[PDB]
């Protein structure tokens, strides 16, 4: 049940951080991303756009298991994404479909302006590894904890790479 | 566990020469005074992740480069740092293979290919083509031998047969190897299976035959060819049998494209021996001698190291194993070389049992082995939506706009394509 925690701050204005985290993936900086698929779309009752998104991934940390477990592949990922453009505010909750029992990895991510006001973005991350039959090991966890930290890091990347184009 | 101290414990495959790997950890041994062992776990290539992820496993793992992407993938294997002046001593395109993302995941120790080995008393002319051994068999087979026979287990064997008449793994181009575009189930991979099978189908071969069934015969004169790599001579050596490594031979009239194999020693990113691992592969292993005392156990094929490899070159087996791996591709080190070997295990053996017809088999095996989008198939309208939206979402939403999506009726579309593509699968 345990934790990675994270804020980065992008240097240019929310609206393109958004603009840019909302046609994100797939994109070059994070390969492991193989595509994501927009199952609804609705705007609610105080303008805030909510998507359901099932992503496509490779490399991540339920394939961590596979090597524990014994043999698999593919992970599916479902992402609720709300931007509410009044608060200027977009929020982000992930988790894995597809080889859990085992473990669930739960993310969320916050993009959001900085509080001192520079035209700039602050993005808050955290992500939450439960596991039932809680082996894990600090080992395991640490590969668990940069693998995590990576898919993150890759993230921004793959904004500069979409707000540069 | 975490692996012990003081300690190097190496894993390399049971076919391979590990009395001789042994007898180099003991030079080091009484060198260096740290104790070396060395074992060969069964199914040895899966069971590295297992523990190695853990943080257990051996400090060094011996196999073919093609396996060593999906460990540095999941940052199993420690960066190797070898000086620029101890690179040079390899064969630099060996290197090539241990490198993933641009930074060395281990040491490239030597190349393998398949060729093919037969009997000279048995059948002192060995077919040129696939779609002449039927007859040698029939031939054969009246004076009770047979013609082949060479582990229909492992799909290392029977691919370079898949690959023969246009079976790819992954397409490679511009640097990188599309996972998404697999040539296992196209034409010329269907052919070459569907001959394979009819091989059984027919009665030619057995669909039970493993890697020791078809070592037991050929060695015991009992079946006139094998195909088999470096490894396996040393065994028809100290065997009655007149034998030659020569060219696996060609169907369809295109040659055997084998999977060329860099055996590769990978040091494990939990090992507290990491600078004890280096010492011992770069200045105990890759030495004519290190090489040598493995050599001389089971063969290496054509090693990577130069100075070692002058000697080598000039073995008729290792010119014939360097015309097959010349003829075939490098294996790749991308992670999803075990979805591939799995899906074409599957994919053979079920069409070499009957469970699976060759069609259900390397369809099967398209889709275990392409990892694929489960929308991919309608990339093409969500790319019209993502316009669309995106130009909404940008001009009359983020800045406040009111009235409703613009886009509703390509969501639509694109909602059914996406609705039945989960629906195909899960
Ligand atoms: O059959 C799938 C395996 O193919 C190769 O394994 C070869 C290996 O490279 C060779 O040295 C060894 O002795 O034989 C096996 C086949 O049994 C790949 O390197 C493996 O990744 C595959 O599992």
């Amino acid at each position: 049940m345990k934790i990675w925690s994270s804020e980065h701050v992008f240097g240019h204005p929310w609206d393109t951080v958004i603009q840019a985290a909302m046609r994100k993936y797939p994109n070059p900086m994070n390969p492991s991303v193989l595509g994501v698929d927009v199952l609804q779309r609705r705007v609610d009752g105080r303008g805030r756009l909510h998507s359901l998104e099932l992503l496509s991934t490779e490399w991540g940390l339920p394939s961590l298991v596979r090597a524990i477990l014994g043999t698999s592949t593919l992970t599916y990922i479902r992402e609720h994404s709300v931007v509410d453009p009044v608060e200027k505010k977009m929020e982000l909750c992930s988790t894995n479909i597809t080889l859990t029992n085992l473990v669930s990895v739960n993310e969320r991510l916050v993009y959001t302006p900085h509080p001192e006001n520079p035209e700039m973005t602050v993005l808050t991350q955290e992500a939450i590894i439960t596991v039932k039959g809680i082996s894990l090991g600090s080992y395991l966890e640490s590969l668990m904890a940069n693998t995590i930290s990576s898919n993150a890091k890759k993230g921004w990347a793959a904004i500069e790479w979409i707000i540069e184009h | 566990m975490k692996i012990e101290e003081g300690k190097l414990v190496i894993w390399i495959n049971g076919d391979k020469g590990y009395n001789g790997l042994a007898e180099v950890g003991k030079k080091f041994e009484k060198d260096t005074g740290i104790k070396v062992t060395v074992e060969h776990p069964d199914k040895l290539e899966e069971k590295f992740p297992q523990v190695a992820a853990t943080g257990d496993g051996p400090d060094i793992i011996f196999w073919a480069h093609d396996r060593f992407g999906g460990y540095a993938q999941s940052g199993l294997l420690a960066e190797i740092t070898p000086a620029a002046a101890f690179q040079d001593k390899l064969y630099p395109f060996t290197w090539d293979a241990v490198r993933y993302n641009g930074k060395l995941i281990a040491y490239p120790i030597a190349v393998e290919a398949l060729s093919l080995i037969y009997n000279k008393d048995l059948l002192p002319n060995p077919p040129k083509t696939w779609e002449e051994i039927p007859a040698l068999d029939k031939e054969l087979k009246a004076k009770g031998k047979s013609a082949l026979m060479f582990n229909l287990q492992e799909p290392y064997f029977t691919w370079p047969l898949i690959a023969a008449d246009g079976g790819y793994a992954f397409k490679y181009a511009a640097g990188k190897y599309d996972i998404k575009d697999v040539g296992v189930d196209n034409a010329g991979a269907k052919a070459g299976l569907t001959f394979l099978v009819d091989l059984i189908k027919n009665k030619h071969m057995n669909a039970d035959t493993d890697y020791s069934i078809a070592e037991a015969a050929f060695n015991k004169g009992e079946t006139a060819m094998t195909i088999n790599g470096p490894w396996a001579w040393s065994n028809i050596d100290t065997s009655a049998v007149n034998y030659g490594v020569t060219v696996l031979p060609t169907f369809k009239g295109q040659p055997s494209k084998p999977f060329v194999g860099v055996l590769s020693a990978g040091i494990n990113a939990a090992s507290p021996n990491k600078e004890l691992a280096k010492e011992f592969l770069e200045n105990y292993l890759l030495t004519d001698e290190g090489l040598e005392a493995v050599n001389k156990d089971k063969p290496l094929g054509a090693v990577a190291l130069k100075s070692y490899e002058e000697e080598l070159a000039k073995d008729p087996r290792i010119a014939a194993t360097m015309e097959n791996a010349q003829k075939g591709e490098i294996m790749p080190n991308i992670p999803q070389m075990s979805a591939f070997w799995y899906a074409v295990r599957t994919a053979v053996i079920n069409a070499a049992s009957g469970r699976q017809t060759v069609d259900a088999a390397l369809a099967a095996a398209q889709t275990n082995a392409a990892a694929n989008s489960v929308g991919e198939a309608c990339t093409d309208m969500k790319r019209e939506y993502d316009q669309c939206f995106n130009r909404w979402f940008a001009e009359k939403f983020l800045k406040g706009d009111s009235s409703g999506d613009p886009c509703t009726d390509l969501f639509k579309r694109y909602q059914q394509c996406v609705q039945k593509a989960i629906k195909e699968k899960e």
